[PDB]
């Protein structure tokens, strides 16, 4: 019973033919009604042929016959044409100013969410339209995922490899990154849960690696149910207008400019000079260092950090223990990291994932890894904070949020959401070119890649990265990556220098990494499971020449994790024939 | 001194009856629930209105118990214990419920279990009627 | 007949708008009551355990 999501006039109708039952002013409702077969309409009641037996729904053919909307079979003498006059008959039957930007709305009122233009528009409409677009989007993606397998756990092997079986004809789970199931432990008569656990692919056979939060254990019979949820209506905009102040309005600069903070201190002034700060970040290049430097920079404000999951907040809480003393910090866990006080926004510093963050209001929160951010969550934040400052961290050039229904076609990182969209309009306000991680080997060349050399050759020349010319004997059986000759070439290319016996194996699919750790003896890491993480000698196999392996940004954020040295066995040629590591052969 | 918790009281009732009105000539069945066509309810509601001036006037009235609205402790009146009609127990009772609708919401806000279970004890010296809360 | 039935259509439209407003207000106050009810209930509750 509120403003029509298309005309802002206040009304009381709901297109029960869309999934989100919005409000449509009589005019705009009329438009969308005709515009497809969005034919049911929900005001106070079901607009149906409530005429018994009859049930025909569309309004046009519906007929107010006395106190009940009728068809023709039952329609009384005096009756009434509801859908007519170009204006539906509904409450406030006058004050429906109507609108024209409805076509877009209608296609959105119906889209698949699959190809580009879908998301092109989803991220390019107006505010309220994109609000509701995203709402519907998540409705689609979720209800898509409901009829799949329950993981009845047996062979609880090792501390990683629950092995798992299933309910036979029902499981359809992929395994890398994080795929959350909630474990139910078989208890007397009902079912009590165990925690959320995400699972990897995992080396060797059915030994499926797992991971989640919750300090519980697992039991034989602990059946995991594929998680289920219901999206919630947003409200506050994705992005509230920016205002660059005439002061550090509310904040008080700093009495000490720490070296690790000083280069970022340069920024730490003008951040109080505007409501919120937009930043491009070279991967991990003192990102958490930037934030903590601003924290000790403004030691007065309730400074909140939020990211995707506890995994981007991993290094964050690390940097907290680094320089944010355990006093003025709160660490929060849902039902992972709670090193500080569980649940206290009443805190100088408050560390969280957007999901574990409820509504709040303070001064500054960091809003990070925006290459994985959505205007959905870009609203969820404003729909949870009114703090004096936000700050916007990440180059859209890094990765996507895993658009799992973005099928045919891709997306421009800008379109990953309106910040990313505007971050490709306005670029950075501030920046972390300080490659506090990689030597010049990676930095110079991978800056020539797409940053366009904007990464100063940071430290020195390690060079111990090997672009080894591979051809590509890569396999994927059912959904598991395996590549026996690249398995064995990353193997032997380690062998003719044995002492490298230290590195974790990294793969686009930790199934390729799985069977590698099944032939290597080396640990596992996704190319995805990357930021924060970084080993001295890190190996990666270009494996399958897919976009999930060979782009700029995927192995870009997985390429600045090279603190000293990388190996890469390239079935792929461009970055071989473009990027300038040490060129190496093929045992 | 009947211990404060004993609400049941039956074999007492029946024992008094068998020591005094033994040679009576139609069965007696304390809890009137077990009675048949009302007239047996009269012929046992008397004997209760008598045997009930011997038991103590605290263990008369509702019988509360603690439940859980989605993991949240409540106290609700699951029965009753009149002065005649013996003991009477609810029949559709249900612990551990998540979200409760309008109906039961209502029927909970009008039970004195919740009200007096959380109030200052009282003692009045102006009446004789046994105060409570 | 035009200037006949049309009167009926109009008056009946209007009475429909009336009753519909009424239904709406009814349900809305139902929402308010449910709210106040549960909140009194819980403010009573957390003083006893
Ligand atoms: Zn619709
Ligand atoms: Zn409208
Ligand atoms: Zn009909
Ligand atoms: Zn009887």
């Amino acid at each position: 019973v509120g403003a029509c999501v298309l005309c802002n006039s206040q009304t009381s109708l709901r297109c029960g033919a869309c999934i989100r039952r919005p409000f449509l002013c009589c005019k705009c409702c009329y438009d969308h009604v005709i515009s497809t077969s969005h034919k049911l309409v929900l005001s106070v009641n079901p607009y149906v042929c409530n005429a018994p037996g009859c049930d025909v729904t569309d309004v046009t053919q519906l007929y107010l016959g006395g106190m009940s909307y009728y068809c023709k079979s039952h329609k009384p003498p005096i009756s009434f044409p509801l859908c007519a006059n170009g204006q539906v008959f509904g409450l406030y039957k006058n004050t429906c100013v109507g609108s024209d930007n409805v076509t877009d709305f209608n296609a959105i009122a119906t889209c698949d969410w699959t190809n580009a233009g879908d998301y092109i528009l989803a991220n390019t409409c107006t505010e309220r339209l994109k609000l509701f677009a995203a709402e519907t989007l998540k409705a689609t993606e979720e209800t898509f995922k409901l009829s799949y397998g329950i993981a009845t756990v047996r062979e609880v092997l090792s501390d990683r490899e629950l092995h798992l079986s299933w309910e036979v004809g029902k499981p359809r789970p992929p395994l890398n990154r994080n795929y959350v199931f909630t474990g139910y432990r078989v208890t007397k008569n009902s079912k009590v849960q165990i925690g959320e656990y995400t699972f990897e692919k995992g080396d060797y056979g059915d030994a499926v690696v797992y991971r989640g939060t919750t300090t519980y254990k697992l039991n034989v019979g602990d059946y995991f149910v594929l998680t289920s949820h219901t999206v919630m209506p947003l409200s506050a905009p994705t992005l509230v207008p920016q205002e660059h102040y005439v002061r550090i309005t509310g904040l008080y600069p700093t009495l000490n400019i720490s070296d690790e903070f000083s280069s970022n201190v340069a920024n730490y002034q003008k951040v109080g000079m505007q409501k919120y700060s937009t930043l491009q970040g070279p991967p991990g290049t003192g990102k958490s260092h930037f934030a903590i430097g601003l924290a000790l920079y403004y030691p007065s404000a309730r400074i909140v950090y939020t990211a995707c999951s506890h995994a981007a907040v991993d290094a964050l809480c690390e940097k907290a223990l680094k320089y944010l003393p355990i006093d003025k910090c709160s660490r929060i866990i849902p039902a992972c990291f709670d090193k500080f006080k569980v649940n206290s926004t009443l805190e100088q510093y408050v560390f969280c994932t957007v999901n574990a963050l409820p509504e709040t209001t303070a001064d500054i929160v960091v809003f990070d890894e925006i290459s994985m951010a959505t205007n959905y969550d870009l609203s969820v934040v404003n729909a949870r904070l009114r703090a004096k400052h936000y700050v916007y961290i990440g180059d859209p050039a890094q990765l996507p949020a895993p658009r799992t229904l973005l099928t045919k076609g891709t997306l421009e990182p800008e379109y990953f959401n309106s910040v990313c969209r505007l971050m490709k309009t306005i670029g950075p306000d501030m920046f972390l070119g300080t490659c506090r991680r990689c030597p010049a080997e990676i930095v110079d060349t991978v800056s020539a890649l797409v940053y366009d050399n904007k990464l100063k050759a940071h430290k020195d020349k390690s060079a111990q990265c090997f672009k080894m010319f591979y051809k590509g004997v890569i396999t994927h059986d059912v959904s598991s990556a395996i590549n026996r000759p690249q398995i064995g070439v990353v193997r032997e290319f380690l062998t003719r220098n044995p002492a490298w016996r230290k590195a974790v194996f990294i793969s686009p699919y930790n199934s390729q990494n799985a069977v590698a750790s099944k032939i290597l003896g080396l640990p596992t890491q996704t190319v995805d499971s990357s930021q924060g993480s970084e080993y001295d000698y890190v190996i990666f196999t270009q494996t399958t020449e897919t976009a999930h392996s060979c782009n700029v940004n995927r192995f870009n954020v997985a390429i600045t994790r090279a603190k000293v040295g990388i190996l890469c066995i390239m079935s792929d040629r461009d970055l071989y024939d473009k990027l300038q590591f040490t060129s190496l052969e093929i045992p | 001194k009947w211990d404060l918790l004993k609400y049941d009281f039956t074999e007492e009732r029946l024992k008094l009856f068998d020591r005094y009105f033994k040679y009576w000539d139609q069965t007696y069945h304390p809890n009137c629930v077990n009675c048949l066509d009302d007239r047996c309810i009269l012929h046992c509601a008397n004997f209760n209105v008598l045997f009930s001036t011997v038991f103590p006037p605290t263990s008369f009235g509702p019988l509360v118990r603690k439940i859980f609205v989605d993991g949240v402790p409540f106290v609700v009146s699951t029965g009753y214990h009149f002065r005649e009609l013996g003991v009477v127990h609810n029949q559709d009772v249900n612990l551990h419920s998540s979200r409760l609708s309008f109906k039961e919401l209502l029927v909970y806000a009008a039970d004195p279990a919740m009200h007096a279970a959380s109030g200052n004890l009282l003692l009045d010296k102006r009446t004789t009627c046994f105060s409570v809360a | 007949r035009d200037a006949a039935m049309q009167r009926k259509l109009e008056k009946m439209a209007d009475q429909a708008m009336t009753q519909m407003y009424k239904q709406a207000r009814s349900e809305d106050k139902r929402a308010k009551v449910t709210s106040a009810m549960q909140t009194m209930l819980f403010t009573m509750l957390r003083k006893l355990d």
